[PDB]
């Protein structure tokens, strides 16, 4: 019984480059910014919204081991004001 | 069919059109089911429908009864399905089931049900004939001599 | 004896929390028949007589013990590892 | 049975994170840092305390939805003897919640998510639903809640765009009578600000949009 | 791994569980043999080191993956 | 029907339409319980409607009691239903057993 | 007696969001800001000392509702072997916030919550939580309308007398905020306006 | 001696702080009636020394313990969860 | 032979603050006064030898511990409430 | 008042410690005065360590 | 189980750090983002 | 490997639970293997709680 | 290697203070169970009995005194 | 210096464990090398414990 | 209905077979062991 939690575990590593594609069109958009959106609420609806789209299966293991963390954020963040400022 | 029809999740999203008519649908539903793809079983009562991707195997094994002792349970009940047989030696408590999800998880629950639920001693008489019985002592005054 | 099915197929679900709860009531009613089956052994006089039969239900109390709580941080874990990504 | 106790304290632990998702706080928060926004006030009216008043009214509404929840669950015959009747018996605990996201949501969005979903299990080969699924055919729980979050963001700036046009039609008028007069160099949302809180208290904005938000939700006799 | 501790001390022994019992029936038929109450003696005196042999060792192994346990938090 | 009916609420969101005439109710619940797909059950007291994806199946042991003397129990008490009977040999523990969840 | 320890508790954690948002403290709070942002000031004094003094003034209006609350719960006859009579007992005690509250919330509005006279039973305290502070930010807003006003026309006068010169280029926030804070302090409008909030509540 | 009272009080209150008043008031009285309860069995100086009567002991000393924990850490969680919207 | 002092005089506020000064220094006394009565049950060594009085300076510890954790706790809640509104 | 009669039945043998039959009653009196004190031991102190552990979860 | 338990005792345990390191790693990453886009 | 040498004196005295010489060595093979387990169990404990503090305190 | 450790010192620190006794209660159950009446020899194994149950249970319960102190610094680790 | 004298009085005593004067000394000897090894351990501790504490309120 | 009756049958097994002498005389033998003292071995009748 220890893929199970393995389950629960590959999501939340799943999610976390799903933060970083999407984060920064929550920034632009005019019904969506930190002018119009408290803090509590925030952080939740921005979580889910990248599990809904994760184009990848989400009890599979992800192919992010080891290859270069600290350079990849900074690659979908920066497709990500991307597709913040096309939008 | 005089009975309900049970159609699966998964069997569902697929789609059919066309003019059909029924006027013996034991012998349709079984060529359906291959120009289509699909499993179905009748236990006397509903017809389950799957499709054929959740087929399913198993392997058992008896402690105390055979395959033919439990075939006959099969038989006179009237789940045993003669398109998914009972694969195994005649005599052995091994076997392989295969087939709708339904289909066999029936089976093995009542396999592992028997065995939880589950030699003869005979008498001989010898009279004898060249010896007598019983242990002898002979007290022939020098050592007290037995004889078993 | 015992069962084994051999194909342990990925069965591709339509989102994972029927997998959670089937795993959820796949062992609920597990540890709840495991509760009545190792009680009736205590409560049963002529299972606990028995020194060979004692040890065996002396085994199961150290299995009872070691199930629930292998389940029970796992999950505590688990929340614990959600909520620090959720809470941001 | 022990473990079960154990399934409620994993539940209690992300409550108020679904309060923060699936109900419709997120409509009472939105609004209310736009009157905010709207006045031109910035700190005041002190959104801490604004956070008070919007749970109060959506836990008011959502009242009669939870506490169906505890009694289905405070029902002495929760074990069953079977392992998909339980598992049916956690879904018909949970179709009272359910059915409300499906009264409220989008019909489309919550139905992008599914052939979205769908692509992403098997793959492209899968063929995708029509809306004609919705009269048998019920979505999972997590294909719901993204849709419905998002289509609260919508209506609830339907509302904020709305009350910001009476105050809107104010700034012009004081920005156009200032430089009618040669007062070019002069502040001008330091005048629209008085006019601007009459407009709000003597149309009595508060005790009309909140009778306003419990019609759209609940009914009244 | 428990049952194999376990069952390390009923593979090790061939019947012992069975040699006191035809012992004691033998003990009950005639209770007042000299060479049935010796051999008696060297025969029910061998299970109770047998048994609280079998139930310690598995007690300190208890103990010790319940120490394991706590330790992953 | 002199009983009262428990239509459940997974069965209840197919709608129906038409002119209806009530002259023979049992038997127009036989043709309308296949022609839509249902199932049904009547203890005597009332009438239970399921829809027919609803039917569940479990197997049982009976340690120290046959299956024709339970099979007696239920000729006397009223329980018994042709339908969907009890699928076992005459002579054991253990037989099969399908139909409505009540 | 170790239930009661639980509310107890349960009053601590919960009272700086009451306090928030169930007294005049929303009253207090609100019209010293705006007085910053009628003489076009930012940041003076702060927001942490002028939330230090809004707490203390409600703590006047506060604090008998709050005192008798403790010699209430501290009396012997709290063995009762009734459910109902305890659950009397310890609604009459919140009765000096009922009639609190009643006092100045609307009287239609919680019809409305009642829905979803008042001297044969006290409507119910979740049905008039809101209606209190939805009718004091009105009132504060109300208040805080009247005393905008003479600081409005200071601004006025000065940008019409510079027009009234040549110079039409001139940012007068150097010069108005100047004259802004002298009509504050010959006025003396800190020591007075803080007089009539107590008076507005409780009498002389 | 037993006794049972079978159907629960129910009806629609929109009122919302008398029914958690019942649930206040009907948890401080079972609360307050067992601990007289637990106590007077053990100050009863006979149904101490009887063993049939300490296997009941143990057992209110355990339904007192589980039930008291179980209100507070569910409360606990209840006031923490209003605590994250409001603190910001 | 022991004594009580029956009277509890009552002398006006003019203020909170005078009324804060009587909770503080009612409760200093009796904070001071139990610990020194527990060191004396102690200090007298043939308090401590009999199984009776044992009891007795059980009962005391144990009022002692819970008086002023109960004390603590509202204090760091209140100044917590202190906290949380100067921050708004 | 249990230990009234603890302290009555320790001096009918403290004056004649040979009675067989009164050593016999003060060994039931006496193990149950045993059995008396240390559960009135134990029962203070489940109502300190659950009482405690409030404050522990509220702190 | 003693031998298996132990070599699982980090293999869940390193895992769970890897998952929280890169999640905090998204909020300075895009926090300074958010920042710079303010300037 | 420490395991595999604990696993080898258990057989000989499942032979012969009676054998005076081999419970005297066994008991010290056990309580050795008892000091061996826990303490790598609790060693990389402190390993994984301080790189946790870490990211605690960064975050 | 055939690995020792401080408690395998101990006990065969035990060992080699004691020289034959394994052996010499072996020597004297030769002799004595030979001919089970000799006086010279039922004292024999008396004296070799009975300093075999002192020796067994000397290099025992130091095992438990010396167990249980690296159980408390083990229990000091956290 | 006190284990030296600790590993010194063994032997004798595993050389003659019958002796009845040299396992009296023995015991009064080994029993006081266990308050002490124990005593150590727990008074570092504190002074680990109490310096953990401070990084623990300045972190 | 149904939660009243099933508590009252309960309620009753926690509420909840009579020996008898019967004399029989004999006709054909006595009652009681004899003993046969034919001074060759003590044999006993049971």
């Amino acid at each position: 019984f220890y893929a199970l939690y393995f389950e629960i575990h590959h999501l939340v590593a799943s999610a976390a480059l799903g933060f970083a594609r999407v984060a920064p069109i929550f920034f632009f958009l005019p019904f969506l910014n930190s002018g119009v959106l408290s803090g509590a609420p925030r952080n939740a609806i921005i979580i889910l919204v990248a599990l809904g789209v994760w184009p990848h299966a989400l009890n599979e293991a992800p192919p992010f081991l080891s290859v270069a963390m600290i350079p990849l954020v900074l690659q979908e963040a920066a497709v990500g004001v991307m597709l913040g400022c096309l939008l | 069919l005089k009975e309900p029809v049970i159609v699966s999740k998964m069997a569902a999203r697929k789609k059919i059109t066309g003019n059909f008519e029924f006027h013996d649908p034991n012998a349709l539903l079984e060529k359906l089911s291959l120009q289509l793809g699909l499993i179905w079983y009748f236990d006397g009562q509903a017809i389950y429908i799957y499709d054929a991707s959740e087929m399913r195997n198993a392997v058992v094994s008896l402690r105390n009864v055979s395959l033919n002792e439990f075939n006959n349970f099969l038989k006179r009940s009237g789940l045993y399905n003669k398109n998914y047989p009972l694969r195994g030696d005649n005599r052995k408590g091994t076997f392989y089931v295969s087939g709708p999800p339904v289909y066999v998880d029936m089976v093995v629950n009542a396999a592992t049900m028997m065995d939880k639920q589950n030699g003869r001693q005979k008498i001989g008489v010898m009279r004898l004939n060249n010896t007598f019985v019983g242990d002898r002592t002979y007290n022939l005054r020098d050592q007290k001599m037995v004889i078993p | 004896g015992q069962a084994v099915n051999i194909r342990s197929m990925e069965t591709d679900i339509v989102s994972l929390d029927d997998r959670l709860l089937q795993a959820f009531s796949g062992s609920a009613i597990a540890t709840a028949v495991d509760k009545q089956t190792i009680t009736n052994r205590i409560e049963d006089p002529n299972l606990v007589t028995d020194p060979k039969e004692l040890a065996i239900s002396q085994e199961m109390i150290s299995d009872y013990n070691l199930y629930v709580s292998m389940v029970s941080t796992l999950t505590r874990k688990g929340v614990g590892a959600v909520e620090t990504l959720l809470r941001s | 049975n022990d473990i079960s106790l154990i399934a409620l304290l994993a539940f209690s632990t992300l409550l108020p994170f679904i309060i923060a998702s699936g109900t419709c706080f997120v409509k009472f928060s939105i609004v209310f840092v736009m009157v905010r926004n709207a006045l031109g006030l910035q700190q005041i009216p002190s959104n801490m305390t604004l956070n008070g008043v919007a749970l109060l009214l959506s836990m008011f509404v959502m009242w009669p939805i939870m506490h169906d929840a505890y009694v289905y669950f405070e029902d002495e015959d929760v074990t069953f003897n079977d392992i998909s009747s339980l598992s049916k018996h956690v879904d018909e605990g949970l179709d009272g919640y359910r059915d409300y996201l499906i009264k409220y949501s989008d019909r489309e969005l919550v139905q992008f998510f599914e052939n979205a979903q769908l692509k992403r299990q098997y793959g492209e080969e899968t063929e995708t639903v029509k809306r004609d699924k919705d009269e048998i055919e019920k979505p999972s729980i997590f294909a719901l809640l993204p849709a419905y979050a998002l289509s609260e963001i919508k209506s609830a700036f339907k509302i904020g765009f709305y009350l910001y046009l009476p105050f809107v039609v104010v700034d012009l008028v004081v920005s156009s009578v200032l430089l009618a007069l040669g007062m070019m160099m002069m502040s001008p949302v330091t005048i629209s600000t008085p006019i601007k809180l009459v407009l709000f208290v003597a149309l009595d904005g508060w005790t009309l949009l909140s009778k306003g938000l419990i019609l759209q939700y609940m009914d009244i006799a | 791994y428990l049952d194999d501790v376990s069952a390390k001390f009923d593979t090790g022994v061939d019947n012992l569980q069975t040699q006191v019992t035809e012992a004691l029936d033998k003990l009950a038929a005639k209770p007042s043999d000299p060479a049935l109450l010796a051999a008696y003696q060297s025969k029910l005196s061998e299970y109770n080191l047998y048994r609280n042999a079998q139930s310690n060792t598995v007690k300190v192994f208890k103990d010790i993956d319940a120490a394991i346990i706590q330790n992953f938090r």
